[PDB]
């Protein structure tokens, strides 16, 4: 319809526990 | 909304056969159901939109249209090119739109030379 | 008052001949297969480019070139279009002070607690005799 | 509330001294006057806590810009809305004209936030209530104004208007 | 109701432009900008804006404006989108292209 032509700490974060999914309800 | 709907068209035949009985109604009665009359209203341009359709019904009172229907398809084709000049004459629009874009963009705005230091909408037409 | 009633016939006109240019701007073809065979029947009738043709072009685009059955379809389809535009035609041509503002006015302040809103009239009127009518968005072209 | 700052402080002064000059004023609980740890040098100013929000008051009132310190003058001082996306607006719609449009089903706790996508104008309009913002919704939505067709919808956080943010919300208004 | 300042610029009778003919960006009317006069050639004093006004052969020409705000009024027209470059040449700006005369205001 209408196409018309013309014409870098990745071991830290685990051991620190970042990156560990979690919520506040 | 059957009630502004009725306010509008009423007024809307009675407007477009005098013009003065509602100059005449604003006055005596005083109340805020006329409130479209003045065009600060939003609902005064659609009001306008129906005393011109009224006022084309009082153009052919008294004539009759005869289109036959090789005719209709006559007219229609004769619309839908008129469509698709309005389309191309966007198109042209919207190209020199970015045409404006790239010469903006790219020339020198530091290249500066002063000299001294310190109603268009109707001149945008040609008489 | 037949002033309502001529406005509302010229409107409904007005609508047929906007809904039927949208299907032959959408497909060139349905003017075009047609205006060739009049031209065999009705020799005077005058019909466009046959670049125009040919490249299923009106002014400058080319649109998407579509199958018989799809075209046929709108053939009827504008069929009973313009049955409708003549039909109300007829009725049209058969058709076609200061007190009498003020008694209808307090006439229409009848029925004050009508809660509901009305954008049913140029609405409903409009997307009956538009394309893709029938479906949810889009499966069957066809008018309502 | 308990707690006043204090600032403009000369690093010579140590905790021993601030806490002679400030009894003067009223008992006092607690003070944490900072130190870079490194540098063994305090950064210039303490937060000094007193027992209640009385002595903390009378504290300011009577303390600041009063008293110098190594020839410094002492200061002494004290120390969730509802969001609807809208696509496809007009361009005539102002921000001011936002606010004309959304104050008839609810008042704004700020102002909206128009931004531009893909040409595509959008905004950020944020209310006090989560139902006033329902009536925008109700009436709003896909409607025409200014000779365009607006969309109203919840902005993403996904949607907002889910039933712990209806219950919660509530609260709030309270 | 307030003040506002109006600039009419000329620019040349058919002098030299009968050589450059070949549609290369001339249609493109003559813009104006604000620009804010901290960055210069020289780099020596500023603190006022000024309004260049950039036509493709000739050189720019700027106008300064000593107070904040003049002539910047709230919804003009009806606010249509047809942007071109931004929303200030639309606004107060015109081209009368058959005798060449760039008026702002």
């Amino acid at each position: 319809e209408g196409a018309e032509q013309v014409d870098m700490p990745y071991w830290l974060y685990k051991l620190h526990g970042l990156d560990r999914e979690y919520r506040c309800e | 909304s059957r009630r502004d709907m009725e306010v509008i068209k009423l007024t809307a035949r009675y407007y477009a056969k005098d013009k003065s009985i509602v100059e005449q109604m604003i006055s005596k009665d005083g109340e805020a159901r006329l409130n479209f009359m003045n065009s600060s209203h939003p609902l005064h341009k659609t009001f306008t939109d129906f005393v011109a359709q009224y006022k084309r019904v009082y153009s052919f009172t008294g004539q009759e249209i005869k289109k036959s229907k090789r005719t209709i398809l006559d007219n229609c084709f004769e619309r839908t090119q008129y469509w698709e000049f309005e389309k191309d004459k966007d198109r042209e629009h919207d190209k020199l739109v970015e045409l404006c874009k790239i010469q903006f963009a790219a020339i020198p705005w530091d290249k500066f030379t002063q000299v001294a230091k310190f109603d268009l909408e109707q001149m945008r037409l040609r008489r | 008052n037949l002033l309502e009633t001529r406005r509302s016939l010229l409107e409904e006109m007005e609508i047929i001949e906007n809904a039927i240019a949208e299907r032959i701007q959408r497909n060139p073809e349905l003017y075009y297969h047609y205006i060739q065979e009049s031209s065999k029947v009705f020799p005077d009738t005058k019909l466009p480019r046959s670049s125009l043709i040919a490249e299923n072009k009106i002014y400058k685009f080319k649109k998407v070139k579509r199958k018989r059955k799809q075209i046929i379809l709108q053939q009827h389809e504008i069929n009973i279009f313009l049955r409708d535009y003549q039909e109300k035609q007829q009725t049209f041509n058969k058709i076609n002070f200061e007190r009498k503002l003020q008694q209808l006015e307090k006439e229409l302040k009848n029925e004050d607690e009508n809660f509901e809103l009305d954008i049913n009239s140029k609405k409903d009127k409009y997307a009956l005799f538009s394309s893709s009518s029938d479906p949810s968005r889009r499966t069957n072209i066809l008018s309502d | 509330g308990n707690t006043v700052y204090v600032g403009n402080i000369d690093p010579r002064i140590t905790k021993e001294q601030l806490y002679e000059l400030f009894i003067q004023i009223n008992p006092v609980l607690r003070i944490k006057y900072p130190k870079d740890k490194v540098l063994q040098a305090y950064q210039g100013y303490a937060f000094i806590e007193f027992y209640n929000q009385g002595d903390a008051q009378y504290a300011i009132k009577i303390m600041n810009n009063t008293v110098r310190l190594y020839d410094r003058l002492i200061k002494v001082r004290q120390v969730p809305i509802a969001k609807l996306f809208i696509k496809n607006l007009a361009d005539s719609i102002d921000s001011d004209q936002l606010v004309k449009i959304f104050n008839k089903f609810g008042k704004l706790i700020r102002e909206p936030e128009i931004f531009y996508l893909s040409k595509l104008k959008c905004a950020y309009v944020y209310f006090e209530d989560f139902e006033k913002a329902d009536l925008a919704i109700k009436s709003l939505n896909n409607q025409l104004v200014a000779n365009n067709r607006i969309t109203v919808d919840y902005a993403f956080k996904n949607g907002k208007g889910n039933a712990k943010y209806g219950d919660d919300v509530d609260r709030l208004l309270n | 109701g307030s003040v506002g300042l109006a600039i009419q610029v000329n620019y040349s009778s058919e002098v030299k432009e009968n050589s450059v003919d070949s549609d290369d960006k001339a249609k493109v009317p003559p813009l104006i900008r604000i620009v804010s006069g901290l960055e210069l050639s020289d780099t020596k004093q500023k603190g006022k804006k000024f309004l260049v006004i950039a036509y493709e052969p000739f050189e720019n020409i700027a106008i300064e404006l000593p107070p904040n705000e003049i002539l910047f009024s709230e919804n003009n027209d009806m606010d249509n989108n047809n942007d071109g470059v931004d929303e200030l040449n639309k606004k107060c700006t015109f081209w009368d292209a058959i005798s060449k005369l760039y008026y702002v205001q």
